C-alpha cells in the first residue's frame, strides 16, 4: 500500500 | 549565503515545491528568479512524465489516507531508509507530495458537502420545514415544476 | 409516514441537496427514486441557469469567506427574514449551498498546499538538507538536469 | 457582500 508507493518512488528516483 | 546555505537551500526548496504543487494541481501562480525558474521547468516535465506511471497512479488512488501525514512521513521514510540519494529521489519525493495534495482533496470534499449540508438541512429543518410541510412536502415542488 | 412527514421531508431532502451539491461540482453518485429523480433534473436545470447568473457569480467568488458556516447562515437568515416562503427560495438557497462548497474549497486547498509542504519541507530540512549541502544546493539540481 | 447575495437569492426564488 503506502509501502509499495514508497519503493516505487525509490526505483523511479534511482532510475533518473 | 549562497546556494549551499540552509537558508536558500530552504527557501529555493519551498518556491521549487510549491510552484510544483500548484503547476501539478492543474489536472496564485509562485515568484520565481530566472534559474529557479528553469529548475522548475524541469520539474514539470518529470511530473508530468510520472502522471502517466498508470499503476502508481492506481496505487495512490488506492491508498488509505485516514492520515494524509501519517502516509507522508511513511513513505518518506521508506524511500531514503538505505540510506541514500540523489536528485531522483528528492524529485519523485516532491512528486509524491503534489500527488497528497491532490488525495488529500478526495478525502476533505465528501466531508465538506457533508458540513455544508449539515448547515442546509439543520437550517431547513428548523425554519422551513413548517412551510414545507403545508405544501404537502416535496411531491409540492414536483406541483410547482409544473 | 407520507410526503407531509418530518421524515420524509427531511430524507428527501437530503437527497435532492447531495444529489443536487454533488452534480454541481461538476465544473459517489446518489440513489434516488424516480419522483425525485424528476425533482433532481429540474434542480439541475435552475443551477446551471444560475450559474449564468454572472453577476451573482462575481459576488460568491468575492465573498469573506474567513467563516464559511457564518457565511451560510448570514445568508439562509437574510433571505428568508421577510416572513415569506416560496419554492424559488428554497431552491436558491440550496443552489448557494453548493456554491459554498466550491468556495470553501477555494480556501480550504491553499492551506492544504501550505500543510504539505509543511511535511515535506520539515522533512526535507531534517534529513535531505545534508546532502543537498553537499551537492552545492539546489543549483547541483541544475546541473544533475545537464 | 454576503448582504448583496441574500438579497439576490431572495429576488431570484421570487422571480421563480
Amino acid at each position: 500500500p503506502e509501502i509499495w508507493i514508497a519503493q516505487e518512488l525509490r526505483r523511479i528516483g534511482d532510475e533518473f | 549565503g549562497g546556494p549551499t546555505s540552509s537558508e536558500q537551500i530552504m527557501k529555493t526548496g519551498a518556491l521549487l515545491l510549491q510552484g510544483f504543487i500548484q503547476d501539478r494541481a492543474g489536472r496564485d501562480p509562485v515568484p520565481q528568479d530566472a534559474s529557479t525558474k528553469k529548475l522548475s521547468e524541469s520539474l514539470k516535465r518529470i511530473g508530468d512524465e510520472l502522471d502517466s506511471n498508470m499503476e502508481l497512479q492506481r496505487m495512490i488512488a488506492a491508498v488509505d489516507t485516514d492520515s494524509p501525514r501519517e502516509v507522508f512521513f511513511r513513505v518518506a521514510a521508506d524511500m531514503f531508509s538505505d540510506g541514500n540519494f540523489n536528485w531522483g529521489r528528492v524529485v519523485a519525493l516532491f512528486y509524491f507530495a503534489s500527488k497528497l495534495v491532490l488525495k488529500a482533496l478526495s478525502t476533505k470534499v465528501p466531508e465538506l458537502i457533508r458540513t455544508i449540508m449539515g448547515w442546509t438541512l439543520d437550517f431547513l429543518r428548523e425554519r422551513l420545514l413548517g412551510w414545507i410541510q403545508d405544501q404537502g412536502g416535496w411531491d409540492g415542488l414536483l406541483s410547482y415544476f409544473g
